[PDB]
């Protein structure tokens, strides 16, 4: 009353405690490497468990495994972002920096400078190193005028 | 303003127009607030909507740029609206319904943090949209102007026979030889000092009153001893 | 010369402090009455004001006032709600009630009954209590549906 | 469980099936935590262990068709001895779920006890679970109604079988030498649960612990009031 071996179907598959035999009532788990997402269909799943059945099938179909996406970086009010990485590519080690508008805005701080690095990270979100999903803040910038009435000059 | 010169396009970013009853100004602090005279909202006689424009230094072109609608007004508690001789208090705060964009014509002024902003003879700016010798100012204007002895101010008001509070909390600038002044329409406009230290633009004082327009000494409501107020009223 | 007289083109704009002439340089102001908000094509305006240019026309044409539209209300984890108003009609003095998935949730509480919002002035869906933040449904603990024993009339 | 019947859906609806070191239970608490037994985790004897949880049904099978719940952490309490072999203090740990499950019929967690009449002599409480059954594997879940013995009687019995285990004021102990009914293999995890007469809910008074084989003897189960504070803490979000 045996089941087939598990197949794995691409290189971002994991399966926990691959057993030589499987039989009836067993089961196995899939997961994925760091920053990939298990897939059926056209649809995400948070887990994946497949029964071995009575008549030796299982009960389920190997699901793959494709990269996250931290989707579209949320916006920065009065700032904007630039990508250090391949434009508009949203998935997994993706880095993006953020800016304000100078001299106008200025960005919060507090640390320092390595100043608003987000990267794309093994849980699909974008994430910076110390603030972390939290995006920054611009905040108005005050006695700087660009046209100036009297200013120093070196 | 009496004896200025029209400003350009960023020279005084924070620089806001009032029409509540009849022609005042402001300052623009941080994005959603403006600093003024309390004697703009509640003026000694009269015994009026808070209409509010920025971000250009011509009339007619900050209209087109549209009103600003005024959420919650604050006026300092020392006030005296109908004491005519009084001008204590003479502070009040604007906040605005939506913050504003910041751009090079538009960006606010500094608060000071010490008390070397009011040394005799310390250079600053005031801007307005006020009245001028002979005519009316279609674009804002400026001069340029010392900080005063205020030994001598209460000097020249001893010399009139005026009563008028002269406190702590106001200071004079201006000189009775000096053509420059502000003048109608020119109050709730700062009075604006560029440390010279810092190169950072400072709201020391607020156009409040004076005895007349030019030749004269003006006086201005003391920014400093009104900070803690101001950033108390910033923070509901 | 002189400006045309400013003209309302529905009931819910009010122009403020409206002058008998208007000359070059003037200038009006467009608000509306509790609830509803500016319109120009396609698109919401946060204020207006028109100026009597130089050539006795405005530079801008009067707007509209229509009412405000709250948007769909926020979903609610493990809850839902009801209109207690028109099905679907999500503007200005709308109300709609929100409520848990009893008994397996039970909605957080401190004034019942308020999972109530309406939609306000401001265009946003508010709680008399609570405000702009929507409900929370919470577990219910050890009331199975299907009990081995339990206690009858 | 021994002596035993089988349960119907929705008679324990916070039970959880385990599959870490072997099978073994734990309750739903909340809408993403599970109560267990520390042991489940870290054994006392001793193979490489992942942390397999299944929800929300009473047939393993079925179970096992309804998808693992990935567990995001787990919390062993700090007294928990795994290298010491007869010392079960502090058998009692907790863990998280990555994603919340949704509730229902089938899916309810149990409440924490508040107060010590839950541990009163004779206050009769169940355990269900998957565990062994006296001659077979069971393959659905299964549960026994056990009386909250007295520890007096308890201490002598260990006594006079001359066995020094640990049997501390954190720890109480259920059925009766005479009696069929115990925990086995594979329940251990499980609560001891008592419908509190007074208000018709189910609390977990206890975990299934330790004892000494299964049937016949008394059980040892964790004093699941003990721990309330720790276990809030934890829970804390």
């Amino acid at each position: 009353q045996a089941c087939p071996q598990p197949k794995t179907l691409d290189e971002f598959t994991i399966i926990q405690n691959l057993q030589p035999q499987y039989q009836f009532r067993d089961y196995f788990i899939a997961t994925c490497k760091q920053g990939y997402q298990l897939i059926e269909g056209n649809q995400v799943l948070h887990s994946f468990t497949a029964v071995c059945q009575d008549d030796g099938t299982w009960h389920r179909a190997m699901p793959r495994c494709k990269i996250k996406d931290c989707g579209q970086p949320r916006n920065l009010p009065n700032g904007d972002f630039r990508y250090t990485t391949t434009m508009g590519v949203n998935t997994y080690k993706a880095r993006i920096q953020y800016y304000c508008h100078e001299p106008y805005y200025k960005m919060q701080t507090r640390r320092e400078s390595e100043q608003g690095v987000y990267t794309c990270t093994a849980q699909g979100i974008w994430k910076n190193e110390q603030k972390g999903e939290k995006i920054p803040r611009c905040l108005p910038v005050c006695g700087k005028p660009v046209n100036p009435v009297e200013q120093r000059q070196r | 303003i009496i004896g200025g010169q029209k400003a350009k396009m960023g020279n005084f970013p924070w620089q806001v127009f009032t029409n509540i009853h009849g022609r005042g100004g402001g300052a623009l602090l941080g994005d959603r607030w403006i600093l003024t005279a309390a004697h703009t909202l509640y003026p000694k006689e009269h015994e009026a909507s808070l209409d509010v424009f920025l971000g250009h230094t011509n009339v007619e072109e900050l209209m087109k740029l549209g009103n600003h609608p005024i959420r919650r007004v604050s006026v300092h508690p020392d006030y005296r609206q109908d004491e005519s001789y009084n001008f204590e208090g003479d502070i009040a705060l604007l906040e605005l319904e939506n913050s504003v964009t910041l751009g090079p014509n538009l960006l606010p002024i500094c608060l000071p943090d010490n008390d070397t902003f009011y040394d005799l003879g310390l250079m600053g700016y005031v801007s307005g949209f006020g009245v001028m010798e002979e005519k009316i100012a279609h674009d804002l204007r400026f001069v340029r102007l010392p900080v005063a002895n205020p030994q001598a101010c209460e000097n020249w008001l001893r010399g009139k026979n005026r009563m008028d509070v002269f406190s702590q909390n106001m200071f004079c600038a201006g000189h009775p030889s000096l053509k420059q002044d502000a003048c109608q329409g020119d109050s709730g406009g700062v009075f604006a000092v560029r440390d010279p230290n810092t190169d950072r633009w400072v709201a020391t004082g607020i156009v409040s009153w004076g005895i007349g327009c030019s030749r004269g000494y003006g006086f201005y409501t003391k920014v400093l001893n009104y900070v803690d107020w101001i950033k108390k009223e910033m923070e509901e």
